[PDB]
C-alpha cells in the first residue's frame, strides 16, 4: 500500500491532577555514601551537615 | 487515612483488660475523599 496509506500504531498519554497527594513521581539521581568527614548530607527531603 | 493497630491474646473475654499499650501504623493512604459515616461487615454461614 502507498506510503500515506500505510497503518500507524499511535499511543496517546493523557494529564489529571487532584488536590490529594500526587502518586506519579519518577526517581532522582542518588550518590554514595561517605563515611568520617564533614560533609553535607540530604535524606528524603531533611537536610543537614556533619 | 491513616491507620493504627495492634494485637494482643485475652484471657478475660468479658470485657476489656486494664493495662497499656502502644499502637504502631502500618499503612496510610492518599485517597483525599471525604469521610462522614461508617459501617461494618460481617460474615456467616446460612
Ligand atoms: C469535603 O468537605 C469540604 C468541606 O468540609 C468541601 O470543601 C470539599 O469539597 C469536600 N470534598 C472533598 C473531596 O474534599
Amino acid at each position: 500500500n502507498g506510503v500515506g496509506y500505510q497503518p500507524y500504531r499511535v499511543v496517546v498519554l493523557s494529564f489529571e491532577l487532584l488536590h490529594a497527594p500526587a502518586t506519579v513521581c519518577g526517581p532522582k539521581k542518588s550518590t554514595n555514601l561517605v563515611k568520617n568527614k564533614c560533609v553535607n548530607f540530604n535524606f528524603n527531603g531533611l537536610t543537614g551537615t556533619g | 487515612f491513616k491507620i493504627y493497630s495492634k494485637h494482643t491474646p485475652i484471657n478475660l473475654v468479658r470485657d476489656l483488660p486494664q493495662g497499656f499499650s502502644a499502637l504502631e501504623p502500618l499503612v496510610d493512604l492518599p485517597i483525599g475523599i471525604n469521610i462522614t459515616r461508617f459501617q461494618t461487615l460481617l460474615a456467616l454461614h446460612r
